[PDB]
């Protein structure tokens, strides 16, 4: 059942590899889009994702 | 050393997720020192609530 509460049960996520320096699509935990992924010289705080 | 809250700035980092679907109406907290000599008692400290 699902009425109001946030999902507590879900299936497995069929993830794959990661490709750098190429024009690819992407999906990071639901964050979809397209472009080229490159090594960053900047940092994120330990709890920040995007 | 200061007699009150510091004259500065600090940002607060996230700690938990806890997807809890509860309708909260009120709040009560507690901690105090209780000896075994004169029965239940209390300490001498204050906390801030905003």
């Amino acid at each position: 059942e699902l009425l109001h509460a946030p999902a507590t049960v879900c299936g497995p996520k069929k993830s794959t590899n990661l490709v750098k320096n190429k024009c690819v699509n992407f999906n990071f935990n639901g964050l979809t889009g397209t472009g080229v992924l490159t090594e960053s010289n900047k940092k994120f705080l330990p709890f920040q994702q995007f | 050393l200061v007699r009150d809250l510091p004259q500065g700035f600090s940002a607060l980092e996230p700690l938990v997720d806890l997807p809890i679907g509860i309708n909260i109406t009120r709040f009560q907290t507690l901690l105090a020192l209780h000896n075994s000599s004169s029965g239940w008692t209390a300490g001498a400290a204050a906390y801030y609530v905003g």
